[PDB]
């Protein structure tokens, strides 16, 4: 930032670009160091009534893997899931 | 039970138990189970004579085109007599899904080699060698690929101690790394971590 | 959320070295693109699950 | 509260000192046993007893959250103190 | 939602071949680079003077470990072995005894810091901000056991720097 | 034919990788684990487990460190039956003893009981 | 009881290849200590080779035997091929470790290990 | 309007993909009716070979057809035709219809132990 | 990569391995400030790009 | 509540895009450049 601006327009001709506008060098626009205090919030089960556990147990809603099959007519040939949709190609820069 | 459990997705359950009984009845000479997760994860449990046919059929069927080999993994499972169990995660990119294809071997009998269906296989069975043991017939070239070159032992093995048999150091009366008997300065602590109450009774097992 | 921020694919056409270059370069594009839109569209709240 | 054996070293505040018979005192040979001066135990005694007047005190350790867990201290023996588990002050009931 | 890199067609009227064959023959992107090089040749450099000149951190920094105290000097450890417990490492080692006023205090508090990871697990599974992962990363050693630190070490770093971990754990502690 | 018949016993520790002094200078103790008698849970007394005699432990010289040269100290495996941990012992080659399972057997409960007319099982408080 | 072979469906065929792999470590062992420039005689690594033969000379199983041919080929690969450095060559040697005590008294002597 | 590339890395356009997946189909057919009857694997396919041929056969366009056999691309249409062709006659030869070859052990398939 | 590395550093502690998404969410809230930062890296980070 | 979040019309664009900025003469005029140093310096 504190270049000449002899130097700075050498600079920015040999780059091409307006590089004062864009520095990698970090000055005064960054954040303080020193911040106030957080007051962080509290989840959705931060709740003095209809909070009990079993209704939002996760993990005891794990179940088994459901045997399809074990060893111990005209029906449609499936797939895993339908076919993929092609992908649309980009409006923002297709390069094309 | 909206905002901390997983919603369940019932559609790709329904596909996948469908496409699970249509792999089931399509190859009924290796399938044995079909199972699909509560996650919605597709299970094909088969016999380890069809290790080729099957990975064949997903990887051509006009339905299934799993033709993407994610990953190959064993299992040491020591309490069954075929304590090892192979894994083989598929892709197919045609029809945005994932199955797994399982099977089994113990330490004597070879599973036969998938790199004529995936290439991809090359290392990784070579890795279940070198880490379980298990032998793969017809691979082309079958040998090590993590371990030191004079190793003894497959580490991945659970009765495989954490630390191994040996440890390296320098000597420098022979002027060369040396292996020994290992000693630990301290020894790996092992917790009992276990609690002795139930935590989980949906996979409440039947006693005896 | 990956399916709540916009962003492209770069997509090679001769499988070799170079459009594996241009594509991580675009991916560093397409990975600015996605910050600014985490960064427009990060919500209030909580930060673990509140299953304790 | 650091004491000195015979031998010349300092007892740390477990109690820990080397026997003179014992050859690991040669690796602080041309060196040093660093020891902490500064004892809890011989700082905690030095206190004052917290005269309250309730039957049942609770104690976090001091700055709400950057203290211990918040414990409850009974105070019915009037012939001992009630001392925290924790921070180890010690309250007394003050009739 | 999806993009092609390197599928340009280029131009074959006589005005962009010229272009290219200028470009071909007259070296341009050639130019075009060592103007790039010359551009940052002119730059101020990023390069602090260390070490008179310091790297940023932040309070959240995981550095060198540090037994802390109440404001009493009673040591906050109550010996409860959640550190070492989940210590990814196993890195702490932790012995016990009660002690002559009856309090639940460590006899051993060993850290190996070359199997410490400097996750800072300890410190947040610690209940009593007894354990803390400090500031301090300027401590290499010219001895693999001056990295293995006991409970005088641990208790004496916490001495050193207690007067800049209070204030670390000031900034963060309402994040925890 | 394709299938070979071997009526030999299983054995694997030519290809285990266990040096010699760790196959048949152990014991390895097939067991289901007590209940903790601090707690009334019983779910770590529902599989069996193999574990080895243990061998010597002793005191870091520069840190009092628990030193050890066991390999086998912390292998703990885990069988459904009984049944799979003596055939896993016996493939490995591993001179094994094994306890049978203690369950405790049913006892006869009755609140009643607690205030008899005139038995002795009456409860001086509750 | 009927098990899927690897290579040999009885053990005459599992003693042909074991014989084999024998007669390549045999042809080796020449070329070993010279490319990796051993201390050792070619005599004296013969031994180590017909030691380690030995050690396996008990077994009755031809999937285990088959198994110990395939490892040996293994082995040997890796030492045709220079893969392994000398120090993976001279392993088999335990030259730096100390003897262990063989008797009963000498086992008492130095500790509890039976 | 031959498409002038397929954007796939080695999968080459076809010039002509119409007679080319009624060959392929045909041939599918054909090997595919050397497997029994109540074979699913035979009549799955024999199904949604029947129901691609009667796409091919209905549509003249090649991008319509394109997105109606909803493959992607015609050329790897073309290569899936193939793969199925190349599995169909590897089922001739495993015979996978056949009842299964052995039970697992007992408590094989058993998780958690 | 430095400055990004102090974003690492400034939400966990830890300039690479952060430990810091964890199964739950992740470990600790966004300190003050942090986004700010993150947009004026984001800001610039395309010149950069165009450099290269 | 204080959380780090974004301010309240949200943060301003962010540049993503190539940038290569097409810098130079054209080729028939460094073609006419180089003539033109090579005539000068043979006259
Ligand atoms: C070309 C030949 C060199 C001419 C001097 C020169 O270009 O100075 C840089 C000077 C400042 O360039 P800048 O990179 O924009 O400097 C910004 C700094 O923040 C401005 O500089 P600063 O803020 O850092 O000021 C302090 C600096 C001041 O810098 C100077 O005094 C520059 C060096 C002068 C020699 O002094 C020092 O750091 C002491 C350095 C002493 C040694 C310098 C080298 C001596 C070489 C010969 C022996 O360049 C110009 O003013 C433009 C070019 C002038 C060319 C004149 C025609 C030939
Ligand atoms: C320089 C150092 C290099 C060291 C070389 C290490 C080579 C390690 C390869 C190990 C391969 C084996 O040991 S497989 C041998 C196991 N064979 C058996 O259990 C079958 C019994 N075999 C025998 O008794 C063999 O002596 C014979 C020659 C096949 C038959 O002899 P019997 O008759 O009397
Ligand atoms: S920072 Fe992590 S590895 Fe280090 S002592 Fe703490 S818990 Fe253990
Ligand atoms: S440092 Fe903290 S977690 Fe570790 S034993 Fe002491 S009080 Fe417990
Ligand atoms: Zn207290």
């Amino acid at each position: 930032a504190s270049a000449t601006r002899l130097i700075q327009g050498l600079r920015n001709w040999a780059s091409g670009r307006d590089l004062q506008a864009k520095l990698q060098l970090r000055y005064q626009e960054i954040s303080k160091r020193t911040q106030p205090p957080p007051k962080l919030p509290v989840g959705p089960s931060h709740r003095l009534s209809n909070n009990y556990y079993c209704a939002r147990d996760g993990r005891r809603e794990a179940m088994p893997p459901s045997i399809v099959m074990s060893s111990q007519s005209e029906k449609k040939a499936v797939s895993p899931a339908p076919p993929i949709k092609r992908w649309e190609l980009s409006q923002d820069e297709p390069y094309l | 039970t909206r905002p901390t459990v997983r919603p369940r997705n019932d559609v790709a359950h329904k596909q996948l138990s469908a496409f699970g009984e249509y792999v089931a009845e399509i190859l009924p000479k290796y399938v044995q189970q079909v199972q699909v997760s509560c996650f919605s994860e597709l299970e094909i449990c088969i016999h380890p004579d069809g290790v080729i046919p099957v990975l064949t059929f997903l990887r051509d069927h006009s339905n299934a085109q799993f033709k993407s080999l994610a990953d190959l993994t064993a299992v040491d499972i020591p309490t069954r007599q075929n304590r090892f169990e192979i894994v083989y995660n598929l892709l197919s990119l045609r029809f945005n899904s994932r199955i797994r294809v399982k099977t089994y071997t113990d330490e004597l009998t070879p599973v036969e080699s998938s790199v004529s269906v995936y290439k991809a296989a090359n290392w990784y069975e070579r890795e279940i060698w070198d880490m379980f043991g298990v032998f793969f017939a017809n691979h082309p070239d079958l040998r090590r690929i993590l371990t030191d070159y004079g190793f003894e032992g497959h580490p991945f093995r659970k009765d495989f101690p954490l630390s191994g048999y040996v440890e390296l150091r320098y000597d420098d009366e022979v002027k060369r790394v040396v292996a020994e008997p290992v000693e630990l300065a301290q020894e790996f602590r092992k917790f009992d971590l276990n609690s002795p109450w139930e935590a989980f009774p949906a996979y409440r097992q039947p006693p005896e | 959320v990956y399916d709540q921020v916009e962003f492209d694919v770069p997509i090679g056409s001769r499988g070799d070295c170079y459009d594996r270059y241009l594509c991580r370069v675009e991916e560093m594009r397409q990975s600015i693109r996605i910050i600014s839109q985490c960064l427009n569209k990060m919500p209030p709240g909580e930060i673990k699950v509140d299953d304790a | 509260g650091v004491r000195t054996s015979p031998t010349g070293e300092k007892v740390t505040h477990t109690g820990q000192v080397y026997d003179d018979e014992d050859y690991r005192r040669v690796r602080f040979v041309g060196r040093q046993k660093e020891v902490n001066e500064n004892f809890a135990i011989d700082l905690i005694a030095e206190q004052p007893v917290s005269q309250v007047g309730s039957r049942v005190i609770s104690c976090d350790g001091g700055g709400g959250a950057l203290g211990h867990p918040r414990v409850y201290i009974n105070l019915d023996k009037e012939t001992k103190t009630g001392t925290c588990g924790y921070c180890g002050l010690q309250f007394r009931q003050q009739h | 939602t999806y993009k092609y890199v390197n599928l340009r067609e280029p131009s074959m009227d006589m005005k962009s071949v010229t272009d290219r064959a200028a470009q071909t023959l007259l070296w341009t992107e050639l130019i075009r680079g060592l103007g790039m090089t010359l551009s940052y040749l002119f730059r101020e450099p990023a390069t602090i003077n260390y070490p008179f000149e310091k790297g940023p951190l932040s309070p959240r920094f995981r550095g060198e470990h540090a037994l802390r105290r109440y404001p009493s000097g009673e040591e906050r450890c109550i010996a409860c072995k959640l550190c070492e417990a989940v210590c990814p490492a196993q890195a702490i080692t932790i012995e016990a005894e009660p002690r002559a006023d009856g309090s639940r205090r460590t006899t051993r508090y060993d850290i190996d810091m070359t199997k410490c990871i400097y996750c800072g697990f300890c410190q947040e599974a610690c209940p009593v901000d007894a354990i803390v992962e400090g500031p301090n990363f300027e401590f290499s050693t010219e001895t693999h056991e001056e990295l293995l630190y006991n409970k005088e070490k641990l208790l004496n770093n916490g001495d050193k720097w207690e007067a800049e971990i209070a204030a670390n754990i000031q900034a963060d502690y309402l994040y925890r | 034919t394709q299938l070979i018949t071997v009526d030999e016993k299983l054995d694997i520790t030519t290809l285990t990788g266990v040096p010699e002094e760790h196959i048949k200078t152990r014991k390895a103790r097939i067991f289901v684990p007590a209940r903790n008698n601090m707690q009334s849970g019983v779910n770590n007394t529902k599989k069996w487990k193999m574990e080895f005699d243990t061998r010597e432990r002793w005191e870091n010289p520069l840190m009092g460190w628990a030193s050890t040269a066991d390999p086998l100290s912390n292998l703990v495996l885990t069988f459904s039956t009984k049944e799979d941990a003596i055939a896993f012992a016996e493939k490995n080659g591993w001179s094994y003893d094994v306890e049978e399972r203690k369950v405790p057997k049913p006892k006869s409960k009755s609140y009643g009981a607690n205030f008899s007319w005139n038995k002795r099982t009456r409860v001086s408080t509750k | 009881t009927s098990v899927k072979p690897i290579f040999s469906r009885d053990m005459n065929e599992a003693k042909r290849r074991v014989r084999e792999l024998y007669r390549a470590w045999y042809r080796e062992v020449p070329n070993t200590v010279h490319l990796f420039q051993l201390d050792i005689s070619v005599k004296q690594g013969r031994d180590k080779v017909r030691e380690m033969f030995k050690k396996n000379a008990h077994v009755t199983d031809p999937r285990v035997v088959d198994l110990l041919v395939i490892k040996g080929k293994m082995e040997l690969e890796e030492t045709i091929n220079v893969w392994k450095q000398r120090t993976h060559v001279m392993r088999f040697f335990h030259e730096t470790e100390a003897p262990r005590p063989k008797d009963f008294l000498s086992k008492f002597y130095v500790g509890h290990d039976p | 309007l031959l498409k002038k590339t397929t954007g796939l890395v080695g999968l080459a356009v076809c010039e002509t993909p119409h007679e080319r997946l009624k060959i392929l189909y045909t041939k599918i057919l054909d090997v595919l009716g050397h497997i029994p009857k109540n074979a699913a694997y035979r009549k799955y396919t024999e199904q949604i070979t029947n129901e691609k041929l009667s796409i091919v056969k209905a549509e003249p366009d090649v991008k319509k057809l394109e997105e109606q056999l909803q493959g992607g691309q015609i050329e790897e249409v073309i290569l899936q035709a193939e793969n199925e062709l190349s599995l169909a006659r590897k089922m001739i030869q495993w015979k996978p219809w056949e009842p299964l070859v052995e039970e697992p052990p007992a408590s094989q398939w058993k998780w958690p132990i | 990569r430095e400055k990004m590395f102090e974003f690492y550093e400034r939400v966990s502690g830890a300039r690479m391995h952060a430990a810091y998404v964890r199964p739950g969410g992740v470990h600790q809230d966004l300190p003050l400030g942090l986004m700010d930062d993150i947009y004026e890296f984001s800001k610039n980070f395309s010149l950069r790009i165009d450099e290269l | 509540v204080k959380q780090d979040m974004p301010p309240v019309g949200g943060y301003g664009p962010i540049d993503y895009k190539r940038n290569l900025p097409r810098r130079g003469l054209s080729g028939y005029s460094m073609f006419a450049v180089g003539i033109g140093a090579l005539l000068f310096g043979y006259w």
